[PDB]
């Protein structure tokens, strides 16, 4: 069939209620349907919160809970906590083995502390000169906001042909990380006296520099 | 699901004006079973209209038999009015004669 | 041939002043039985032993609550309409064959296993709804004691011919053709075979129309088409249990 | 305890065929419907199929309707998913199922890549080591997702931090896993982390020393 539509996103603050709605979910006069939600953490399968349009899973908080009229159905997380950050989907049951899955909404917890980025750069190994190629490599940790600007320098000159980046993405303790590529031959290795990752995250950069 | 109703009218014995006799509106196959039906004599519902028990046949669908008691003249025209989730609009059956 | 079968309905949203479950009884092709939510109590019909009619009531009683509580095991909204199949055939072999079949808002989904003693279908709503009724003390011995020993018994325990008047009658249909058709009023028991001929050969597919009268007897017609000015070369053939041999119905004169 | 345990994920071409298994445990097994459901990388869930208790009833999403065969044998207590003509938008997580209302247990899912890109096992490099120290492994040039690292084959897992790989405009995967040790423990620990890429079959253990 068809997806059922819902936000994107949807963001609030700690100990905030929000709202998830999901539109698609009316039934035709002489069927009927069962609306499911699921709440999904990064890496995770997906879990049942939400079952029969309200009903909870033994476990699931109380904080959780949903309702269902005519063509749409809700999703309300009071007393928002850190731990909500997820995706949450809809499902709709309409007997005999069928399922349609709404696309899926973006949870996001606002006002959580700042956290400054952990750089950790290493240089080429022996065994990767060995066999004529050099990596550099910048692992970026433990930071939030989600968002950084990284800035390869060589003896303070911009680097910008062989880097490779990652997107930031959430870790497990809600904090990002990220890691940046430097790619060169052993001889551009060799030819300078340092190269510097620097990662800049809201408003201060943190440098880490490595020497051949 | 949806079944819409199948509409039979049919006298219980053979017609003959002047002599009494019963109107049946056999209306059968439906789904589901919420349903309205009436008796029209000349277009205008009939008021003194039994009908049996709600029941419903091997395939689950839903039939009631609507009847009434009448004497048949040459001018009175007889249907039977039909409504149903399944029906855009109502069906109106007539009793046809010269069947 | 010879049956009892139970015709249960349950709806989670009854229309105003209607009952939410009622239930009728059936020896063939016959009602004997009928129960309903509103009044509670098992009642005879047509024709039709004080300590039977309050057996009855007890078991549809509890039915109705094993209905209802189907509903429950479902949740959400529905509307529901969950109907049952309970009883018995007799075959010319003279075998009994038990009937236990469900539908949820008119499609089959669970059914009774004789040899699990459960409930079970397909799907989810069918365990989830089994699952409530194995809840229920004695329900599914109840359902297995009278599926295999009771209902046999009893179709034993509970255990007339007016032929029909036919009329076969021709109308204008549409240029150049006219339409026959052959009609049975007013007969018992239900079964009646309807066949032409147009100059003593077969033609059409026997299939018609049948339906109840509100005395217990039924109706039946069958229509065939044909090609104008050609009427008078069609009869129709009826074979009944009131007629002691197929009776040859010719068209009517006028 | 409810279990359930995907396999049969792979890299295939475009028009090839491949065939999921899910083992199930830990409840009765042929009283309950079944069912997959897929997820391709950050995209929502979608219904694939689902059948029967029995097996006598099939269901799937249009999608894959007429490609996909959904089946089970109860004996063995496995649902199957016969997968044909597959194309690129096949590419997802496909997660087992147990169908029911009131409750919902999935697989941990089996991950199925459709491209017409070959697999390449990655070449494995030691970051070495410099409080506290940081050392890791250098996984290179490996196609496709997914690869995993553990360290001392599972017996370190406290200061452990596998990074999400980049996707390389060279079309390849590459990522790195760190540790942070104690400075002390340099001379008389080993470290050594353990690679599986299984689309290639490639599993390397890699010793990471001082300089």
């Amino acid at each position: 069939q068809s997806a059922l539509t819902q936000p994107a996103s949807v963001s609030g603050s700690p100990g905030q209620s929000i709202t998830i709605s999901c539109t698609g979910t009316g039934s035709d006069v002489g069927s009927y349907n069962l609306v499911s939600w699921y709440q999904q953490h990064p890496g995770k399968a997906p879990k049942l919160m939400i079952y029969g349009d309200s009903q909870r899973p033994s476990g699931v908080s109380n904080r959780f809970s949903g309702s269902k009229s005519g063509n749409t159905a809700s999703l309300t997380i009071s007393g928002l906590q850190a731990e909500d950050e997820a995706d949450y989907y809809c499902a709709s049951y309409a007997g005999s083995g069928i399922y349609v899955f709404g696309t899926g909404t973006k949870v996001t917890v606002l006002g959580q502390p700042k956290a400054n980025p952990t750089v950790t750069l290493f240089p080429p190994s022996s065994e990767e000169l060995q066999a004529n190629k050099a990596t550099l490599v910048c692992l970026i940790s433990d930071f939030y906001p989600g968002a950084v600007t990284v800035a390869w320098k060589a003896d303070g000159s911009p680097v910008k042909a062989g880097v490779e980046t990652t997107k930031p993405s959430k870790q497990s303790n809600n904090k990002y990380a990220a890691s940046s590529y430097l790619s060169l031959t052993p001889e551009q290795w060799k030819s300078h006296r340092s190269y510097s990752c620097q990662v800049t995250h809201e408003g201060s950069t943190v440098e880490k520099t490595v020497a051949p | 699901i949806q079944r819409t109703p199948k509409i039979q009218v049919y006298s219980r014995h053979p017609a003959e004006n002047g002599k009494s006799n019963f109107l049946n509106c056999y209306v059968s196959g439906f789904h589901p079973s919420d349903i309205e039906v009436d008796l029209l004599k000349n277009g205008e519902r009939i008021e003194k209209v039994e009908h049996s028990d709600l029941s419903f046949s091997k395939d689950w669908s839903f039939y009631l038999l609507y009847y009434t008691e009448f004497t048949p003249t040459e001018k009175d025209e007889y249907a039977c009015r039909v409504n149903h989730v399944t029906l855009s609009q109502p069906k109106i059956v007539k009793w046809d004669r010269d069947m | 041939h010879l049956s009892l079968l139970y015709h249960l309905t349950a709806v989670s949203s009854p229309a105003p002043g209607t009952p939410a479950f009622w239930v009728s009884g059936w020896l063939g092709p016959q009602q004997y039985l009928s129960y309903n939510s509103l009044r509670g109590e098992a009642e005879p019909c047509g024709a039709w032993v004080s300590w039977y009619w309050e057996k009855e009531t007890t078991d549809l009683r509890i039915k109705e609550k094993l209905f209802l509580e189907a509903f429950k095991a479902l949740g959400g909204k529905g509307p529901y309409t969950l109907q049952g199949l309970l009883g018995c055939e007799l075959g010319p072999d003279n075998t009994s064959v038990p009937t236990a079949k469900f539908a949820l808002n008119g499609e089959e989904f669970m059914n009774f296993d004789l040899k699990q003693g459960t409930w079970g279908g397909d799907w989810p709503e069918a365990l989830a709804i089994s699952q409530r009724w194995q809840q229920q003390d004695k329900a599914a011995n109840k359902e297995l004691t009278f599926l295999l020993f009771s209902c046999p018994h009893r179709l034993r325990e509970h255990l007339w011919k007016e032929p029909p008047s036919m009329r076969l009658k021709a109308r204008p249909s549409s240029p150049g053709f006219s339409v026959l058709t052959c009609s049975a009023f007013s007969f018992y028991p239900p079964e009646l075979q309807l066949r032409f001929l147009r100059n003593g050969l077969a033609a059409g597919t026997g299939q018609g129309d049948f339906g109840p009268n509100s005395d217990g007897s039924f109706h039946a017609s069958s229509s065939l088409t044909v090609k104008s000015g050609d009427e008078h070369h069609y009869c129709c053939i009826v074979q009944h249990a009131g007629l002691a041999q197929p009776l040859r119905v010719e068209l009517e004169s006028p | 305890e409810v279990q359930l345990l995907e396999s049969g994920g792979g890299l295939v071409q475009p028009g090839g065929s491949l065939r999921l298994s899910c083992a199930a445990s830990g409840f009765t097994f042929s009283e309950y419907a079944m069912g997959w459901v897929r997820q391709a990388p950050g995209k929502g869930l979608e219904w694939v199929s689902s059948i029967g208790s029995s097996g006598g009833q099939t269901k799937y999403a249009d999608s894959v309707k007429g490609r996909f065969t959904i089946s089970r044998d109860n004996s063995k207590n496995t649902l199957y998913l016969q997968m044909n003509s597959l194309r690129a938008e096949d590419t997802a997580v496909y997660y087992c199922a147990r169908l029911a209302i009131g409750d919902s247990y999935w697989g941990q899912g089996t991950m199925v890549t459709v491209s017409s890109a070959s697999t390449k096992g990655p070449s494995v490099f030691p970051l070495a080591p410099s409080g506290t120290a940081a050392l890791g492994c250098l996984v290179k040039d490996y196609f496709p997702e997914p690869v995993t690292v553990s360290w001392n084959s599972g017996a370190l897992t406290s200061g452990v931090h596998t990074f999400p790989a980049v996707l390389q405009s060279s079309g390849l995967y590459s990522l790195s896993s760190v540790v942070t040790v104690p400075s002390s423990s340099l001379g008389t620990q080993t470290y050594i982390c353990n690679v599986n890429h299984k689309p290639s079959n490639t599993k390397v253990d890699k010793r990471v020393e001082p300089k």
